[PDB]
């Protein structure tokens, strides 16, 4: 029963893993990602010159 | 939640190892008791005779 718990809990483990691929994939799919704030002062920048 | 649940299960099977101990110890007991209680035998005393 004990080695049931702790194969959970690597189940666990692995879970919280996808999680944060979730989280950065999205971070990236985001309409205000880094590609768009990067072009946006790259263009107010040169206006700014 | 499900790890959890395991956990409580896991003392419910060290509460059937503990049964099982007493189950033994208890056995020691009535032996030893019906040992002290008989104390000297009809063969034994015969021989003392």
């Amino acid at each position: 029963i004990r080695r049931e718990a702790a194969q959970m809990q690597v189940e666990y483990q692995e879970t919280q893993q996808a999680h944060t691929q979730a989280q950065l994939e999205l971070l990236q799919r985001k309409f205000t990602n880094k590609a768009l704030y990067s072009w946006m002062r790259g263009k107010l920048s040169a206006i700014y010159y | 939640i499900r790890i959890q649940q395991r956990t409580v299960d896991e003392v419910d099977a060290d509460i059937a190892v503990l049964a099982e101990s007493r189950r033994s110890a208890q056995n020691r007991l009535e032996k030893y008791q019906q040992l002290y209680d008989e104390d000297i035998n009809h063969g034994e005393q015969r021989a003392m005779s």
